[PDB]
């Protein structure tokens, strides 16, 4: 009834978990590392887009 | 009549320039809606004419204050008039579908044409087209010689068709207010619609195709009939925006 | 023919 | 363009002309929607979804049950809302005026008129010339209400019947006439279970909620 | 007892919470402090899709990035090839309220469903030159939100029912029900590997599923009212959510808590979609005040609008490879731009 | 997916026939039709096309204002109209369903047909007329084309086709590279403008007849001369 609930709560409270100051820090790397391919950032040549 | 001559012509100058402005962003605006519903065609078509209309009103007034060249009046002439006319069917149609979407509803949202309004319009500018065209050819350089009694006929029709719109304008009006009896916004609307019309509008047109045959007089038919009437139709142009769309 | 009375703005063509 | 671009661009206008086609049909159907909380009689006015179909002076009309936080979004663009209401059973008249509370001041019904059907005004009836049950248990302002006397047109029914039924309408027109400004209307109307005209009613609101949309169209209303 | 573990559900609610400010050393402002922000996004409709009748809810984009699908309350899906504008099909639905599509990674398929309860599957490619009915997934008892593919022979469907499902197409039979929110679910992404996706409801909490175990790893709440759109990250470690409380957030799967909160005083209306870009660099929104807006995701700035629709904004996506972005809205026209 | 034809027989020359097609299996409406004959001994030549809602009607030049192609879309019919027949109209002539959007593959369905005995343009080149090759080996089929079919959308607009002895044509590869539905992997197809090939890896019986190679660019459709493969 509502053991499931506590028994849910119970299995997401044992995970471990990284520090936000690491969490960002890959969010910023991803960007980075992708920011030279996708268009809308930096716009492709007028010859490069297909629309 | 010097006095007076100058005092109109200059406010003539101000109406046209702030009915200009007031029909550019008319025409910006309903060119860029994707929707346009059949009220938008109408004032999209009437926007046009009235462009037109207060150009020539302007270009004219200009020109005058200083002593220009009598070229341009030739030549600016079958494009006013031609305009002008434009917009007189244009009030009419607004004023007729008006009534017809109040007399028959269901029809109107339900069954009516999606493209009645903009055919309807192309055949008013193309029937102001053909009554240019006919004025020129009996009344102008090639029925020139024949005699005056063509031109004379040609401008019995323009009286003709200027009454006939008149009759349309207020025929709708008063079905709808019969209708509507048998609600302030309404009777404010209609009645200011009607008037504007009536009392901005048809003067000229009436009196320059009517007193083209009557011999009136010097002072009276020019200076004080006349220049009125060009202010009138000048202030009839730039409140149809007002009147129309920004209410 | 066109009639004498008329001014210079009713002599439009 | 290559050859077979233009006959792309060819089949792509042929697909075209079929939705234009089909939305022409579209536009001679009047969509509706039925609402009401269950032991209303809701399923029985034209004597998850289940479409209805009915006509009436040679127009199509084309109704909805939903069997309403959230979709309710997708029925903003119907021509009416028709609200169906107990008006016997005073236990759950606030719960009528509650759910009609949230309809009306619904975000995206901002523009929707609403078509009220009080059903059993017959069992109405026998609730007040019995006197067992009062609505001034449950409704405390009945007791300093009177039937207005411009408002007289109850045809061959009881006074008593008359004062509780037209006290029940005010209770849902006072919601409405609260925060409408004109843009949507109420149009309340009784019913029994076999009242036969409910066709009729419809359309007759239907037509004077066109009237207003044409007439706002134009700029007169 | 009833009341002696419902303080053990409070017990570990601090317990949990113990953990989230214990790993929350910074945020993402402080470190993205130094770093170059974007300008200004100017981007320009570069197509605009005419034909839908009626108001548009829902748009999915091929995996070719060329061809996309749209759904609209006039009853039809439509496949248009964005490059030309032409159409490509025209798919009479059984039930025109459609709230959702999607379109298979193959692009053999494209899926549809609404306030009919049933996803209904639909052959794209087959002989016989038509589009055919391929099944019908009945089993939920509320409204279909949102559908997406994981495969030709998997989809995942979200619901008012308050539950998630697995179905297997084949057969037509729910593989697992994924339950926990306690109110309408509004809309789901699949993450990259395709091995998790994340919920979001009306009970205002997103919740981080397993698609082979079945069940709910992470539960996010940070939001104060409906959340209507969820996207993940590029990256797969983070997902963007938008609700009806003007107000967009980002969660970390690994921190297991909210970095950062996409909000502006001038904005007062909902979120109905949302999308990263590539790169994930750019988070946009599109917003019930008739425009879409385009949020620097590291730094919480604005960095452009899409102000080119006559009403609500309801669906938006972005190609795969970051060409072009699509908007749909109840003005029934789609827009590209680019 | 049935395409069947009726008509055929001897006619004599300036005589008139009228060949007719019905359709049965899949949605007839949207689909363009093709008539391609060959000549008893000689290659394919295509006749003419009509666009679905028959909007769209091309010709040969050699049929050109003596052939009329239409159709009855309800009825499930295409039609050919023979007017002022001559000795060089004998063929088997069949008949074949196109539809046109994007990823679409026209051309896919070639119909049974109909032999009668009547008693610029980019002309492209199979130089190879004749090829024995055993089984189990790889073979290589090339033709050219006299300008580029590499368009300005990167379309490359060339098909091959494979005739079996005794059997209409059947559909390899569209726009140069595209697998068929219902043909072994082992078809491939390369090449730039103006230089094209079709590969055929592990061959075995059942692959043998005569390959052709169309141009989709522009009209008149035109085909290879045919090169076949023998045991
Ligand atoms: C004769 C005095 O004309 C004016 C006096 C003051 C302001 C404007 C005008 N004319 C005008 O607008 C005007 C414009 C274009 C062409 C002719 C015009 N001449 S017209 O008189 O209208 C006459 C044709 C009916």
């Amino acid at each position: 009834q509502a053991r499931k609930l506590v028994e849910q709560l119970k299995m997401e409270a044992n995970i471990d978990r990284i520090k936000v100051s690491k969490a960002a820090a890959d969010l910023m790397a991803y960007c980075e590392a992708h920011a030279k391919e996708d268009p809308l950032l930096t716009p492709v040549p007028a010859s490069e887009n297909p629309f | 009549c010097y006095k007076q001559t100058l005092s109109l012509t200059v406010l003539t100058c101000i109406v046209s320039l702030v009915g200009l402005t007031g029909n550019a962003v008319v025409l910006w605006l309903l060119g860029c809606r994707m929707r346009r519903n059949a009220f938008s065609i109408y004032i999209l078509n009437l926007a046009a004419a009235d462009f037109l209309f207060l150009s020539g009103r302007l270009i004219y007034s200009l020109l005058s204050f200083i002593s220009i060249p009598h070229t341009i009046s030739k030549i600016l002439y079958p494009v006013m008039m031609f305009s002008y006319f434009a917009g007189l069917s244009f009030l009419s149609a607004v004023s007729t579908e008006r009534c017809l979407s109040v007399l028959w509803p269901i029809w109107y949202r339900c069954h009516r044409p999606t493209h009645l309004s903009a055919v309807v319009c192309v055949l008013l500018w193309a029937l102001s087209l053909l009554r240019s065209i006919l004025e020129w050819m009996l009344c102008g350089f090639l029925f020139s010689g024949a005699d005056s009694a063509w031109c004379q006929t040609s401008d019995f029709i323009t009286v003709a068709w200027l009454i006939f719109l008149c009759v349309v304008l207020c025929g709708s009006s008063l079905v709808l207010l019969i209708r509507i009896l048998c609600l302030t916004r309404l009777y404010v609307t209609i009645l200011l619609t009607v008037l504007v019309f009536l009392l901005c509008g048809l003067p000229f047109g009436i009196q320059f195709f009517l007193f083209l045959w009557i011999h009136v007089d010097r002072e009276v038919l020019f200076c004080h009939v006349h220049l009125v009437s060009i202010f009138l139709s000048a202030l009839n142009s730039s409140a149809n925006p007002i009147i129309y769309f920004f209410v | 023919g066109r009639p004498e009375w008329w001014m210079d703005y009713q002599k439009r063509y | 363009v290559s050859a077979e671009d233009k006959a792309a661009a060819e089949r792509s206008k042929m697909i075209d002309k079929n939705l234009r086609e089909d939305g022409e049909k579209a536009r001679r159907t009047l969509r509706l929607l039925l609402l009401g909380a269950d032991n209303s009689g809701k399923s029985t006015i034209v004597k998850g979804i289940f479409e209805t179909k009915f006509q009436v002076d040679k127009v199509n009309f084309h109704m909805f049950d939903v069997g309403r936080r959230k979709w309710i979004q997708c029925f903003n663009d119907v021509t009416a809302i028709i609200f169906v209401v107990d008006s016997s059973d005073y236990n759950r008249l606030q719960e009528a005026l509650n759910d009609f509370k949230s309809i009306w001041n619904n975000r995206w019904l901002r523009t929707i008129s609403v078509i009220l059907f009080l059903n059993k005004q017959d069992l109405l009836a026998e609730k007040v010339l019995a006197g067992k049950s009062k609505i001034e248990d449950y409704f405390p302002e009945f007791a300093r209400y009177t039937t207005p006397e411009d408002a007289t047109p109850e045809p061959g029914e009881d006074p008593r019947v008359t004062r509780a039924k037209y006290f029940i309408r005010k209770e849902f027109v006072d919601i409405s006439t609260a925060s409408g400004d004109g843009r949507h209307i109420c149009y309340p109307h009784f019913t029994c279970a076999v009242d036969t005209e409910n066709a009729r009613r419809i359309f007759n609101d239907c037509k004077d909620i066109i009237l207003q949309m044409n007439l706002r169209e134009y700029n007169l209303v | 007892e009833l009341d002696q573990l419902r303080q053990e559900a409070e017990q570990l609610k601090n317990q949990i919470r113990d953990a989230r400010k214990a790993c929350a050393d910074a945020t993402l402002s402080q470190i993205t402090n130094n770093i170059d922000p974007v300008g200004r996004i100017q981007m320009r409709t570069r197509r605009t899709l005419r034909g839908h009748l009626a108001k548009i809810y829902a748009m999915h984009w091929g995996t070719d990035s060329r061809l996309l699908v749209s759904a609209s309350q006039d009853g039809k899906l439509i496949i248009w090839d964005s490059y030309t504008t032409n159409k490509v099909h025209a798919i009479p639905l059984r039930s025109s309220w459609v709230m959702t599509c999607a379109y298979a990674p193959s692009g053999n398929y494209v899926a549809c469903g609404g306030l009919d309860n049933i996803c209904s599957i639909y052959n794209l490619k087959t002989r016989e030159g038509n589009v055919r009915v391929s099944r019908e997934l009945a089993g939920h008892t509320g409204y279909l939100s949102c559908c997406r593919f994981l495969d030709d022979n998997q989809i995942v469907t979200s619901s008012g029912d308050t539950t998630c499902a697995l179905w297997d197409i084949e057969t037509g039979q729910q593989t697992t029900t994924f339950t926990g929110h306690t109110g309408d679910v509004m809309s789901l992404s699949l993450a990259p590997d395709t091995r998790l996706f994340v919920s979001g409801a009306c009970d205002a909490s997103a919740k981080l599923w397993d698609v082979r175990e079945g069940m709910c790893r992470q539960t996010f709440t940070g939001h104060e009212s409906d959340i209507n759109a969820i996207c993940f990250f590029p990256n797969g470690n983070a997902f963007a959510t938008g609700s009806d409380d003007a107000t967009c957030r980002l969660f970390d799967l690994r921190a297991d808590q909210e970095l950062m909160t996409y909000s502006h005083d001038n904005i007062i209306c909902g979120i109905t979609s949302v999308s990263f870009s590539k790169s994930g660099r750019l988070l946009l929104a599109g917003y019930d005040d008739f425009n879409c807006n385009v949020w620097d995701a590291l730094k919480a700035d604005r960095a452009g609008v899409l102000a080119g629709h006559d009403n609500r904004v309801s669906c938006l996506g972005v190609t795969d490879d970051g060409m072009a972005v699509a908007t749909g809205s109840w003005d029934s026209f789609l827009k590209i731009w680019n | 997916v049935q395409l069947v034809e009726s008509g055929g027989g001897l006619v004599q020359p300036g005589g008139s026939r009228k060949l007719s097609c019905s359709a049965s299996g899949f949605a007839f409406s949207s689909f363009g039709m093709h008539w391609v004959r060959q000549a008893p001994e000689k290659g394919l030549e295509w006749v003419a096309y009509i666009s679905s809602g028959s909007g769209t009607i091309y010709y040969a030049d050699t049929v050109k204002g003596r052939f009329t192609i239409s159709r009855d879309d309800p009825k499930n019919t295409l039609f050919l109209q023979m007017t002022s027949l001559r000795s060089e109209d004998t063929a088997m002539y069949y008949c074949v369903r196109s539809i046109y959007y994007y990823g679409s593959s026209p051309f896919d369905f070639w119909g049974q047909g109909t032999t009668l005995t009547v008693s610029s343009d980019i002309v492209m080149t199979q130089a190879t007329s004749s090829v024995p090759v055993t089984p189990g080996e790889s073979v290589s089929i090339s033709c050219r084309s006299s300008k580029s079919l590499l368009h300005s959308n990167g379309n490359t607009y060339l098909y091959w086709f494979l005739q079996r002895p005794g059997q209409s044509p059947q559909l390899l590869i569209y726009r140069m590279s595209n697998l068929a539905s219902g043909v072994p992997d082992r078809f491939s197809g390369s090449g730039s403008g103006t230089a094209f090939t079709l590969t055929i890896s592990r061959l075995e019986a059942e692959d043998v007849g005569v390959y052709y190679c169309m141009q989709h660019l522009e009209y008149p459709l035109t085909f290879g001369a045919g090169t076949k493969l023998e045991l």
